[PDB]
């Protein structure tokens, strides 16, 4: 659900070693960060490995590979997290494609619950 | 004349997600329709739960008085798969459930919607804590379950032996899915389904043909991947016997008036409201019918969402069927 | 004291397949157990059906008198997929059904087991032929179905409107599958399943957990293809409420006393015989319980099959639960 | 179901252009031949194409490719059919492996119903 709102418009900004952008969770309530089981990120069609990913929720920045220790860190309903991607080369100006594929470990649901979205974003300075 | 109208704030998720409606906006919308009973999802529109302070809860109480609304029901969740590689232990689960009992006690609710998948054994262990707050625990019955499903049958076994009036049920109207929901079929075709096969699937749904036959038959007729997923929804939407409710009236604490689409004629397009509501009248039901709009996730890909309008129509329809 | 004992000769399929027992051998075995009511499968042990001549049928009549047995039930089949690339027309199906009505009339039977997948629409169209032979049509209710499944519910609608006493049901005891059947599980492990995974599955079966949760759960814990097939059997075996039978007693013409395994205690090891038979008594049931042994297909890979012995124990058990 | 009895012992005999053997249907009642949807025959692990296979039931021998027209030709319960396999070379004496893989179009069942068996038969003279 809410797939069309996963990648937030106008949120792509350069940071040292990569780019950041805004992401919303495709689920109808808050969920502990530890149950965001998979999050496949693509920039310009290239997959960004999990070791190069961070999620910022409110005032908390966590490496994506350590989310298991965030059992009580809530991705609140509709809260925008800032995802930071370390990239192997600097990004030029203009528009770029950002893809996100979610898998949620939902306890009352037997298989990972899925939502997916992709948008073309311009690099805002 | 004792059936009361309420709304689950789950109905406004699209506007709340987009920050188009606040939490108070949601209660406000509700009173304007005469739906004074509120069912709410703490993990959805009260960030900071379960660490809400007395200022929040006292503030919620003051809001209820301003709108004349009544806080009826809290919808709990249980994230048993919170820890990777394991499920919560029984002691950890009681802790999660008691959070919800406390919060529901502090919110002024009289009943909790207990998730359908919660085990009979877990219901038994938190019961003494429920007793301490004079708090009812109502197991949601939603598709593909029904009041005769062995999982519910086993729950009834436990409640019969324990004998507590605080243990009961919340029927969800998806067990009275008379037709394959139109908005589901229409989204399916937008996703690439073969329209003639959607029509076959919708046709077989009305015929009550076994889900597994329809799946293999759609497979057999050359369905693409989207058609197959469409057919398998027949395992997740079911019809059930509306008169079966008369047997359980003492345990029906609250009802999920689920709906997906109210047309311009104020008629719900796939669910059996016209059959279920007379039975509740026949049975002496004095609880709430709580609007639970879920159409948003199906229509949002091609249409703007109007949860407020949709609930207005659902509430007008409920009022008519009750006789007010 | 109104329940009568019978046997479906389907119980002896293994010995019949191997030509160890003739048809008359099967009836003979039946009378020696005091099971005088006979249920038969024309397409299984009377080659030449539906072209049996008066010489055959008169001889069947003479056999019944010799053994004191009574021809109770004929079990029809309907091969709707007989033609490749299409199904039978509704009109073609009536012809197939009438074969079976005629034969059952000619066999001296009082009821036909109409296959569970038969449509309400076909039942309605063949009803006049049943009326002409004063022949009862008993729809088999077998797993995962039950008297509250919408397919049976739709059948109930048709029979309610038409009002004919020739239309009814034959409950098959697999809708009263209390535990995951031992002989099935043992073959699954013999086929390469993980015994630890089988134990989880069997435990979860008794707990009444939704089949689909079990499927994904067995999947998630590393189950092999046999384990997956083992788990998915939870979609094909179900418990249902035995007291639901009381509501439909007038439509219960006959009972499939399905069983898989009688232990050395004259106890059936997985089906809810001890619950259903008391209810039938409460309801005044006066029909037959016909042993329907199906254990052969599960044990035959590693064990000699003894359907006669197995039926002797089942018949001794039926007598016990009946009170004779 | 009845898998261990599909291939009949001691039935392998030479005929012109191949071999024949006895086959039983792994089903609990008689079935029209038209619903034997697949019958994959292997001899010594080699697949015998469907056009080189015939089925004899009682006094009727039909080419396997024409079984669709045999809607009322019944494979009776327990009846042994003589299956004749046209082979590209004569089979030497002694023991050989014979495999059969059935798919039955059963009307009340949603997917092809399956049964499989293989036995080592000696070419009996």
């Amino acid at each position: 659900m809410f797939d069309k709102y996963i990648v937030v418009e106008d949120s792509l900004k350069r940071v040292p070693g990569g780019v950041q952008f805004g992401v919303r969770l495709p689920y109808y309530r808050g969920l502990g960060l530890s149950m965001v089981e998979t999050m496949d990120v693509t920039v310009d069609g290239e997959r960004v490995p999990e070791e190069n990913l961070t999620v910022t929720l409110g005032d908390r920045t966590v490496p994506f590979a350590r989310r298991d220790d965030e059992t009580d860190t809530i991705w609140n309903f509709g809260e925008i997290a800032t995802v930071t991607a370390r990239l192997p080369h600097e990004l030029g100006p203009g528009e770029h494609q950002v893809g996100v594929n979610f898998g949620l470990r939902i306890s009352y649901f037997p298989v990972p619950m899925v939502g997916q979205d992709a948008k073309t974003l311009k690099l805002v300075d | 004349p004792q059936i009361k109208r309420g709304v689950s704030l789950y109905s406004f998720q699209e506007e709340f997600f987009l920050r188009k409606m606040t939490l108070e906006d949601c209660v406000a919308a509700c009173a304007s329709m005469g739906a004074y009973g509120i069912e709410s999802l703490a993990e959805q529109m009260m960030p900071g739960f379960p660490n809400l302070d007395d200022a929040f809860y006292d503030g919620w109480h003051a809001m209820m008085a301003k709108y004349g609304t009544v806080s009826v029901c809290h919808d709990m969740f249980l994230d048993t798969k919170k820890f990777r590689g394991r499920l919560m232990t029984l002691d950890e689960q009681v802790e999660s459930f008691v959070r919800d009992i406390r919060h529901a006690s502090r919110l002024g609710c009289t009943v909790i919607r207990v998730l359908n998948f919660v085990s009979p054994e877990l219901m038994e262990k938190v019961l003494p804590h429920a007793e301490q707050s004079n708090m009812r625990l109502g197991l949601e019955i939603h598709a593909p379950m029904h009041f005769e499903h062995p999982w519910v049958l086993r729950h009834i076994e436990f409640m019969d032996r324990l004998g507590s009036p605080l243990l009961g049920f919340i029927p969800d109207m998806g067990i009275f899915t008379k037709h394959f929901p139109p908005v589901m079929a229409e989204r399916l075709i937008r996703q690439g389904a073969t329209p003639h096969i959607i029509e076959y699937i919708r046709e077989q749904y009305d015929r009550r043909v076994l889900a597994e036959y329809v799946v293999g038959d759609v497979r057999n007729m050359g369905g693409n991947p989207v058609d197959i997923r469409a057919a398998e929804m027949l395992r997740h939407n079911n019809w059930s016997n509306p008169r079966r409710l008369l047997e359980h009236m003492d345990r029906i604490f609250h009802v999920h008036a689920k709906f997906y689409e109210m047309d311009e004629q104020d008629r719900e397009t796939s669910l059996g409201y016209e059959e279920v509501i007379p039975v509740l009248k026949e049975g002496g039901y004095s609880g709430y019918l709580a609007s639970e709009y879920e159409g948003n996730r199906h229509i949002q890909d091609a249409f703007e969402v109007d949860s407020v309008e949709q609930v207005r129509r659902h509430q007008r329809m409920l009022a008519r069927l009750i006789g007010e």
